[PDB]
DNA sequence: AAATTGACCAATCAGAGGTAGGATG
DNA sequence: TTCATCCTACCTCTGATTGGTCAAT
């Protein structure tokens, strides 16, 4: 299960984004959950193996957005970077 | 159906995560 | 060319709203008083996904919270784009087929073609 | 010096909390009308632990003093320091993992590497 | 035997005054707690307990857990209770 | 996970520790 | 809804019942 | 006679299976090793409502053990008699209005008409 | 409170009671226990008054039966009395 | 001090009701 | 074709169960 994120939240996340009269089918859910799931896995690879070959430990802020561009989700990377210059 | 070609930018992150997807599922099974 | 995945694949009106919710996003992270707020069971399943990675030591408290507002983002605009094909088959329940379609429009999505086989 | 453990491995207002209860423990224990009469029951099981170990032969009666008031201190700043973990992924339940994280941030509990493998 | 470990209500009772009114502690964080604790009397106790057989002595008291204390790295227990012992034979 | 040099105050009583948990299981 | 005669065993204890549970409300309150 | 309330207001296959829930509530009562500490928290508390009562004054140790076995049965036999109202609208969840349906089918439950009206 | 037995003894006897598949309602529950709160407190009341109106201080087994039998609960007192003389 | 059990909170799961999508004429 | 009205099947979301710790005994 460690693999996924939980199916509620995300469930919820796409009620939000549809129409309130739409339904979603439950493979709907699975598959979108699986999708985000692999959307963290995939970016956090990047990230860390770039750490890694620096020597160091510790995956931050600035590593996920660094990984989001080098990947082609450069309009994540910039959107972000706003968010994380506040934290 | 599945293309030679894919995301320049996403490719070799592709083939390496298929690696370490086939690993976790070699202990999931063993385990 | 940094906002080209906002639109890519999409024609007419689709376009429009995908542009015009990614117009909302920004005004949203640019705004002032930001909460970084995550649920305790969503923070510890974050951490759990990136550590699965047998390659990821130790993780910042920054990254969980770039992930859960990222996560946000990316289901709502797949959502968004899935429904787009559930409209054009007139109807009401999105089925797994409308993600699949969604998918196959932009090269975005390309790290995802072992996760939704199409 | 002498206090260096008091806050080894601990940043911001933690290591002021830490030093703050040691300021507590020591005019505690620098008070002039101590009472050296603890429970029967709490002295024999010290004594036990003490006596587990084949080369202790005797005891003096000072000895499950001293252990006794240096346990409520070791037992309480190693809360304290699990409790900043617990509050970093917050959580208001104290776990297991909370002590092994509060473990690896100073070298004076490396005598517990093998009770709480990390 | 078992008598390796102190009581575990004894140990949950401490750590409960450690923590905020309305934190909770996880029974694994409590039983956890009671083998550190239990170690940390253990560790002392042999060295305190080896240098009384080398000075070829019977009894072990409370100059010598002071002593294994510092010789440790338990320096600011040792320095603390050290004050502590000095009242406890005036 | 396990390093080779620990608190070096504590190393050579950690190692004689071990070796009396060993017996005191031994018993059982 | 609401009968005048119910179980002849019962009715008697029924009305005390009805009295030390007013009672009870009232020394409650 | 004397097992006329055991049926009162049952038809069907719910008669002989509450019949047949007494008979087994009499053999065990019948049976020879009974074991009287029932735990001290409930006795306690069986003790407090009886004592609610201004009109009580001492209660014999007798009287909290007969009403837990007692409360036992009603619970169960009310509880099955509150089921076929559920089973009958084709529900898998208990609701009041299952007990009440029970209540109103035997009049042994009249003491009940103020608490479920 | 002093009034009612606690709700989780009952829920679970009701439980028992209940096909293994079976759902319970809290207003079920509440309900469950104010009914056998009251069996308790009407079967005393009546016991009570007869030990008045006979002078007598203590409440015993063989009251709490000839109450049961007064008040028409007859197949709980000749069940129980089997039960009374054993103890 | 340790074990047992009721109450409670937060998190999960199930079923009772609601809506879609298909069948028939 | 476009309705009218069933039925069947799935999804929704309230509310019941679960898991685990405190408090009382
Ligand atoms: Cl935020
Ligand atoms: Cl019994």
């Amino acid at each position: 299960q460690d693999r996924w994120l939980p199916i509620a939240n995300v469930a919820r996340i796409m009620k939000l984004a549809l129409p309130e009269n739409a339904k979603i089918a439950k493979e709907a859910k699975e598959c979108m959950q699986e999708c985000v799931s692999e959307f963290i896995s995939f970016i956090t690879s990047e990230a860390s193996e770039k750490c890694q070959q620096e020597k160091r430990k510790t995956v931050n802020g600035e590593d996920i957005l660094f990984a989001m561009t080098s990947l082609g989700f450069e309009n994540y990377a910039e959107a972000l970077k706003i968010y994380l210059s506040k934290y | 159906e599945s293309p030679l070609y894919v995301n320049a930018k996403q490719f070799h992150r592709i083939l390496k995560r298929r690696v370490a997807r086939q690993k976790l599922e070699e202990q999931l099974r063993l385990t | 060319g940094t906002w080209a995945n906002v639109n890519q694949g999409l024609q007419g009106t689709a376009r429009d709203i995908l542009t015009t919710y990614w117009q909302h996003v920004i005004n949203h992270l640019e705004s002032d008083n930001h909460d970084y707020k995550i649920h305790q069971l969503l923070l510890a399943r974050i951490k759990k996904v990136m550590k699965a990675d047998p390659e990821v030591k130790m993780i910042s408290a920054e990254a969980p919270i770039l992930f859960a507002k990222g996560c946000d983002v990316f289901i709502t605009e797949l959502t968004m784009r899935a429904w787009i094909h559930a409209e054009d088959n007139k109807r009401r329940t999105l089925q797994r087929s409308d993600i699949a379609a969604a998918l196959s429009k932009s090269d975005m999505f390309d790290f995802l073609i072992d996760i939704v086989p199409r």
